[PDB]
Order: structure tokens, then C-alpha cells, then sequence
RNA sequence: GGCAGCCAACGUGUUGGCUGGGUAGGGGAGCGUCCUGCAUCCGGUGAAGCCGCCGAGUGAUCGAGUGGUGGAGGGUGUGGGAGUGAGAAUGCAGGCAUGAGUAGCGAUUAGGCAAGUGAGAACCUUGCCCGCCGAAAGACCAAGGGUUCCUGGGCCAGGCCAGUCCGCCCAGGGUGAGUCGGGACCUAAGGCGAGGCCGACAGGCGUAGUCGAUGGACAACGGGUUGAUAUUCCCGUACC
RNA sequence: CUGUGGGUAGGGGUGAAAGGCCAAUCAAACUCCGUGAUAGCUGGUUCUCCCCGAAAUGCAUUUAGGUGCAGCGUCGCAUG
RNA sequence: GGUGAAAAGUACCCCGGGAGGGGAGUGAAAGAGUACCUGAAACCGUGCGCUUACAAUCCGUCAGAGCCCUCGACGUGUCGUGGGGUGAUGGCGUGCCUUUUGAAGAAUGAGCCUGCGAGUCAGGGACAUGUCGCGAGGUUAACCCGGGUGGGGUAGCCGC
């Protein structure tokens, strides 16, 4: 889905626009990711009694991965014929991320 | 104007016109007088409306924090609600319609001066 | 017989008006040192504790 | 005071008058079964 | 004083003269709806729809005048195309009135009180009475039904009222056979029917057969036990 | 009289015969199809304004409450 | 069929047996609360304004007293090129549609609202009339080549 778990992503649209984060879980069939620190919600838990605050998914379009020098990018693919692999490269600087 | 508290009871299984027939007894009265009148009035629709009145009083108890004894039932009415339709079979293969009607009782009480 | 015409709102509301209730006439009684209101019909029965003042 | 209605249930007789085997043995019955299958009935026959 | 139709005059937009009830019907010119080519404009600083205010036009109607509600698309010009206009079809669908808080609440037995439960009890539980059936309104089955049976829970819909109850809702449980009733035994009316004969074809009958109980043959009885099964389980004694 | 099982099917069945009955239907059952049957008959047919504006007679008619042609309306052209 | 961008689907408190609500929170909005976009009419209430219990009313229209609201002016309550609401009272006044010589008709149809429901389409058809192209000529049909609406196609057809 070009954006995975565990890689830093800059949220590119929406209210939290301009925030770095890390994707904690990817929902490929909904085109959505859950990245910590952004798109927080305030949910009522019926009881440990109180009101909770966690994150909610953002559309994967709303976020762009971050480079090796901290610049957001679109990601392309290169072929590593040495192992038949298909590696993710950054379209901006040409190296992996 | 006077400070006011509201209470609504919706989808009560009582015909609106049968709720109004005891609502018309207690409109514009002190809450305690209305509750007494409903408690000794021999129509079943008193059970919902009484509760609604009491509920409104409690709101002024606990959300406006105003004096119990100054409350007057300023506005009270009964709106129609959804109707369920049933069939009663009749003579010679006829089938007549039956309406199970409901109501929404609304009360606003005010804390008027003595 | 069967109604010849649909009946008008004035005439409908004229005898829907008679279908009303009257409020019972209440009097005061003292039970357990505190005052309650009861019909004068039930006055005695409240005075010797046979009506349940909620 | 006769009050006997027309439908008197009987599982065996309903089978032997409307069942699958009787619809199949003839030709109009196979036509009926194929027609009901094409229409989409969940129950082709008694 | 305003409009319009026909005609005339100068002349090229005026003026003047005549005329302007109307069904069937003929002709002419238009209003509003939607979809579209092309052109322009408006719109989250709030489009459409709806509700108003204040107005406008000779009519259908109008409001790039305004507010409220609303939340994403619209206006206008010039052409193109219509599933283009409803008040009547004992019209179709849905929602809702009138009668009207009216009739009815489904036999010919009939209930009462005390106590309990519970937020709430004429209707539920318990006791004591009273009454009705008793060739049944009791007991057991077939056909038919299908889980309605038992236990625990429930009380929104159903129950012609209420319901704490229920043949209603929910979950779990429950149906034990050598002998009972069937098949594995037998055939009747009949059904189908290898080959078969008949018939343009489709098919009709039918032999041998093979099914088909409402009938024939064939070995188990009494007691106890579960909340729910009982010649089935167990106990005692049998039979094939 | 009755239970269980079975047989007869639509111009056909069955009838101690009433045109009775054949699934609450029978002087020819029901379903689907031909099919949107056909009705000189009844009903309905939706916005506006401008100008003009009838007939209910003659003739023929398996005709008489239908239709054809004439008469009588409107629009276009010709004549004046 | 339609909550919202996202369940963030109302923690906790209060009245109530529950159902339902009132605070508090969520949300851009809860005139979005899983009875959920917009939320019309019929139908049903509640509040206020005017009127109505000696009066024969197709329920209107024209004239109209009184009351109530509003816009101006002068001023301080009374006029004005006024505007609304309601209406005591007086004159006139026989629903709509179908179908009929003729119906308010005691002839038909219609309880009410909202949505729906009836002259359309095909064809080198026929006749007439507009409009356009070419014109003693006019035009192609099948077909063929064009990702198109373009170009070829003389067989026929109509006029002569
Ligand atoms: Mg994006
Ligand atoms: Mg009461
Ligand atoms: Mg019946
Ligand atoms: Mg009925
Ligand atoms: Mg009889
Ligand atoms: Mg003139
Ligand atoms: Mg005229
Ligand atoms: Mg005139
Ligand atoms: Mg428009
Ligand atoms: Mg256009
Ligand atoms: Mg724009
Ligand atoms: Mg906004
Ligand atoms: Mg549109
Ligand atoms: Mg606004
Ligand atoms: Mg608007
Ligand atoms: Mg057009
Ligand atoms: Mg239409
Ligand atoms: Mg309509
Ligand atoms: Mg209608
Ligand atoms: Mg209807
Ligand atoms: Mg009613
Ligand atoms: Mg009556
Ligand atoms: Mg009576
Ligand atoms: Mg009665
Ligand atoms: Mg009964
Ligand atoms: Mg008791
Ligand atoms: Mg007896
Ligand atoms: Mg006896
Ligand atoms: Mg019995
Ligand atoms: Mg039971
Ligand atoms: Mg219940
Ligand atoms: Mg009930
Ligand atoms: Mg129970
Ligand atoms: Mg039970
Ligand atoms: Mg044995
Ligand atoms: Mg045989
Ligand atoms: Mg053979
Ligand atoms: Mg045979
Ligand atoms: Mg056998
Ligand atoms: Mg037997
Ligand atoms: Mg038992
Ligand atoms: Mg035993
Ligand atoms: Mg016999
Ligand atoms: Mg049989
Ligand atoms: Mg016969
Ligand atoms: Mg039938
Ligand atoms: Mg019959
Ligand atoms: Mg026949
Ligand atoms: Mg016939
Ligand atoms: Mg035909
Ligand atoms: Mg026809
Ligand atoms: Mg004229
Ligand atoms: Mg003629
Ligand atoms: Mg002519
Ligand atoms: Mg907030
Ligand atoms: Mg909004
Ligand atoms: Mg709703
Ligand atoms: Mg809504
Ligand atoms: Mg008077
Ligand atoms: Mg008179
Ligand atoms: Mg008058
Ligand atoms: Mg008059
Ligand atoms: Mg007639
Ligand atoms: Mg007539
Ligand atoms: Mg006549
Ligand atoms: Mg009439
Ligand atoms: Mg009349
Ligand atoms: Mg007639
Ligand atoms: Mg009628
Ligand atoms: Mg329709
Ligand atoms: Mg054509």
C-alpha cells in the first residue's frame, strides 16, 4: 500500500497537517493507516471510570512517508536483480525509504 | 420570564387524546397540587403524566437548583406519536384495522414568585 | 344507518368537548405528623390508616 | 351443523399426488419441474 | 384612463377608425418543469429544496429583491429533445381524518375472602370456601402440528383490559425397545410395469414382475424411578 | 353410518336427476399462455392568453343513440 | 436505501421499575442521538391577538363600526396617497366535474393530502403546408473505406 507499519510518515492533509508520526497499524483493504500522535479522539468508556483519548485512522492519501533526511516523498520501486527483489525507493532523493 | 425546567416522555403507550383528558386537569397549577390531583384522579393516563411532571420538578431540583415549592406547571401538552396497525378479523371474512396509538407528553415548569 | 356527510370541525369539536374529566375535591389529613391530601370520601380511612399514602 | 373445510392434511397423499416422483414420471410434470427450477423456486415440488 | 384584433394615413412608429360574450371546434402567440450542444455567470463568505416578508406582470407566473431553515450544486442566453403540467378514470400506492372515545371485548359454569409476591395484582402463587363437568368439560391414542414439553430468565410486541402470568420472547435441557407401532415378512383395491402389442410422432394399454395396509403371520408382564422418557431405564420373573 | 387406501377430469367425469356436484366458484372448473382479446357502449384525458366560431338539418344506410357525403365553423390562397 | 468526515454512538450525575428524558460531555453542527441528510402537505396540539351564546349562513364577495399590530408626520395623541389581522352589521349570492333540450340539483363521480396515471413511436409510407439545398434536373438504397457525425456507391425512384 506503499505505506507500512513502523515507518515514519508526515500527515499531509487534514486537521493534524504538518505532524510527523509512526504508523502503528495499516488497514490495506480500507486504504487507511493508524499513526500515533495524530487524529486523536475522545471516547466515552462505560465502567477505571472515565473518558478515554486514543487515535483514529486517517486515509493513506493524507500522509506521505519521510525521507532519510526528513523530507516527505512519493515512493517508487526499483528492482534488485541480485535477489529478484522489488525495493522501495524515495522518488525525491533516489535512495531507500 | 421565569427560570424553567423541562421534561419529555416520548412513545408512551397512551392515546394522545386520552392523555390530554387528564392533562387538562393540571395545567397551570403548582407541582404539588398537580401531583395530588393526578394521584387521586381515577383515569389511568394519570400514571404517565404524573411521572413526567415529577421528572420536570427534579430537573429544577438538580440542574437549576431552585426552590421546590415555587414550581408551577406552566406548559404541558400531549403530541401524537407513531401508530402501529393491527387487524381484527370480523364476520364473514372481513378484516378491520386497529390503531395502537402513542404520545409524547411535554412539560415546562417555572419557578414563579409566591 | 350511515353518516351522510363527513362531519365538520366545528361540530366535531363541539361534542368532543363534552368528553372531559373533573378533578376530585381534596381535603387535608395529618398522618405520621405530616400533612397529605385525600378525597373527603377516604378521609376516615386515612385517619385510621387504611389508605396507602405513598 | 356440517363444518368440514376443503383442506384435510395428509403427508403421504400430498406426496403421492404432488410429489417429485409423480412429477417426473410423466412429461408435463418434468416440464413443470424444469419451469419451476428456471423461475427460481426454492421448493420445486411437494 | 389602460389593453388588444383587423385596417388606413403619413410614413417607418406613431396616430386614427372600426371591432374585442361564447360551448363543440379551427388558427396564433406564450408560461412553468426536466435532460442536453455552445457561451457566460453564481456558489461552504453557503447551491438546490422548503418556510416566510416585501413586492411585480395582461395570463400561465416572476422575484441575479430579501430573511429563516438547510448543506453541494445552480442561474442566464441561444439552439436541440421530451416519460413536460391532473381535481375527478366506483383510478393506483402510502400516510391520515369522519362516524367516535362510539359499537364491541366471542355463549348458554360463578366466583369470594385471607395471606404472599411485586414498582404496580379483579386476572399470578398458596390456603379455605362456593359453584360447573362427570358416556366428560376425565384417561389414553391415530391423523395432523412441530419443540408448543422441562428448568432458568423476561415482560417491548401478542393476550380483545392489566399482567409479576402465559401455548408469547430468550437460553440450556429433554424423547433410551429383540417383545410396543412400522420396515428388514405377506399380499388386496390399485400403481408402475423388462420384453410386448397398439398408435403419424407425442403416446395407450399390459404380461412376467415389483411395490402398495385399512387386512394375515410374529416373541413381556407387574412394580419403581426423573424437573422433563418409559411394556424402552431399573427391579422381579418371562418368552422368541 | 363411518375410518383408512384407492379410481373416474372439463364438452369431460359423476348424478335414486335438483342443470346437482367436480377444493367457500359450475348452462361447461381452475392456472398460465394467444393477450395490451374485442366492445357502433360507459368512463377519464393534466398550463395560459389572443382572434374567429357552430350543429342538433337533407340524403343513403343489417340503418334509426353509429357512419359516409352534403349543409353550417376555421385557417391558407385566388377573385373583388 | 441515506447518522457523521471519522463512532468521536452520549463517560458520570439526576427523575423514573423500565421506556423516556434533564444536566454534563462528542462533534462544524445533536434544528445530525444508531426512532438518525433535507423534512413539504394532509392530520394533531399548545400559547397569544380579534370575534362569537334572539340566531336560519354554497360559507363567499362588496360596503362597514369597534378593537389589535405596524410604518411616516407633526408632536406628545391625531392624521396619512398609508399597510396588515379580526370582523358587529347591511346588499348580492343555487358547489365542482361529467353528461344533457335543460342539473344547485334529490342524475354520475369525488373523505383528505402527497407521489403516480392518458394522442407516443417506427416507416426514402400517403396528402397538405412551412423552411433549406441544388435546379431541367433532384437524390442515392444495399454496400465499401473512416475509433465519429466524414467520404465514395447510378442499382433504382421521382420530373422530363
Ligand atoms: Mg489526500
Ligand atoms: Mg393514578
Ligand atoms: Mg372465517
Ligand atoms: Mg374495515
Ligand atoms: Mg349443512
Ligand atoms: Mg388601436
Ligand atoms: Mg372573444
Ligand atoms: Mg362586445
Ligand atoms: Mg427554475
Ligand atoms: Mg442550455
Ligand atoms: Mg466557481
Ligand atoms: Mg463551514
Ligand atoms: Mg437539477
Ligand atoms: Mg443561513
Ligand atoms: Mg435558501
Ligand atoms: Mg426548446
Ligand atoms: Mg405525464
Ligand atoms: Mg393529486
Ligand atoms: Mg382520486
Ligand atoms: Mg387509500
Ligand atoms: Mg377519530
Ligand atoms: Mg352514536
Ligand atoms: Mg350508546
Ligand atoms: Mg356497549
Ligand atoms: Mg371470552
Ligand atoms: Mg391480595
Ligand atoms: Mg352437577
Ligand atoms: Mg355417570
Ligand atoms: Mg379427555
Ligand atoms: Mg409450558
Ligand atoms: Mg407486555
Ligand atoms: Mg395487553
Ligand atoms: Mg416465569
Ligand atoms: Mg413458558
Ligand atoms: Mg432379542
Ligand atoms: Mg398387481
Ligand atoms: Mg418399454
Ligand atoms: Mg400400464
Ligand atoms: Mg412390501
Ligand atoms: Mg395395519
Ligand atoms: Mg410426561
Ligand atoms: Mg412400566
Ligand atoms: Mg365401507
Ligand atoms: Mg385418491
Ligand atoms: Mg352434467
Ligand atoms: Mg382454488
Ligand atoms: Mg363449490
Ligand atoms: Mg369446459
Ligand atoms: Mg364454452
Ligand atoms: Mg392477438
Ligand atoms: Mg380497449
Ligand atoms: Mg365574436
Ligand atoms: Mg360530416
Ligand atoms: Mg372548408
Ligand atoms: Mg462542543
Ligand atoms: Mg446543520
Ligand atoms: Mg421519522
Ligand atoms: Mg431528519
Ligand atoms: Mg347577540
Ligand atoms: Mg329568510
Ligand atoms: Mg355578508
Ligand atoms: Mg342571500
Ligand atoms: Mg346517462
Ligand atoms: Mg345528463
Ligand atoms: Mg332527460
Ligand atoms: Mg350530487
Ligand atoms: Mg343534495
Ligand atoms: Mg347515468
Ligand atoms: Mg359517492
Ligand atoms: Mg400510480
Ligand atoms: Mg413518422
Amino acid at each position: 500500500m506503499k505505506v507500512h507499519k513502523g515507518d515514519t510518515v508526515l500527515v499531509i492533509s487534514g486537521k493534524d497537517k504538518g505532524a510527523k508520526g509512526k504508523v502503528l497499524v495499516a488497514y490495506p483493504d480500507r486504504n487507511k493507516v493508524l499513526v500515533e500522535g495524530v487524529n486523536r479522539i475522545k471516547k466515552h468508556t462505560a465502567v477505571s471510570g472515565g473518558i478515554v483519548t486514543q487515535e483514529a485512522p486517517i486515509h493513506v492519501s493524507n500522509v506521505m512517508v519521510v525521507d532519510s533526511d526528513g523530507k516527505p516523498t512519493r515512493v517508487g520501486y526499483r528492482i534488485d536483480d541480485e535477489t529478484g527483489k522489488k525495493v522501495r525507493i524515495a522518488k525525491t532523493n533516489g535512495k531507500d525509504i | 420570564e421565569f427560570p424553567s425546567a423541562t421534561a419529555k416522555a416520548r412513545y408512551v403507550r397512551v392515546s394522545a387524546t386520552k392523555a390530554r383528558r387528564v392533562i387538562d386537569l393540571v395545567r397551570g397549577k403548582s407541582v404539588e397540587e398537580a401531583l395530588d390531583i393526578l394521584r387521586w384522579a381515577p383515569q389511568a393516563a394519570s400514571e404517565p403524566v404524573a411521572k413526567v411532571i415529577a421528572s420536570a420538578a427534579a430537573n429544577a431540583q438538580n440542574n437549576e437548583g431552585l426552590d421546590p415549592s415555587t414550581l408551577v406547571v406552566a406548559t404541558v401538552y400531549a403530541d401524537e406519536g407513531p401508530t402501529a396497525k393491527r387487524i381484527r378479523p370480523r364476520a364473514q371474512g372481513r378484516a378491520f384495522r386497529i390503531r395502537k396509538r402513542t404520545s409524547h407528553i411535554t412539560v415546562i415548569v417555572e419557578s414563579r414568585p409566591p | 344507518a350511515v353518516p351522510k356527510r363527513r362531519m365538520s370541525r366545528a361540530n366535531t369539536r363541539s361534542r368532543r368537548a363534552q368528553w372531559k374529566a373533573e378533578a376530585p375535591g381534596l381535603v387535608t389529613v395529618s398522618v405520621a405528623g405530616q400533612q397529605r391530601k385525600v378525597p373527603r370520601r377516604l378521609l376516615k380511612a386515612a385517619r385510621l390508616g387504611l389508605v396507602d399514602l405513598d | 351443523a356440517k363444518g368440514k373445510r376443503t383442506f384435510q392434511p395428509n403427508n403421504r397423499r400430498r406426496a403421492r399426488v404432488h410429489g417429485f416422483r409423480l412429477r417426473m414420471r410423466t412429461r408435463a410434470g418434468r416440464a413443470i419441474v424444469a419451469n419451476r427450477r428456471s423461475k427460481g423456486r426454492r421448493a420445486l415440488t411437494a
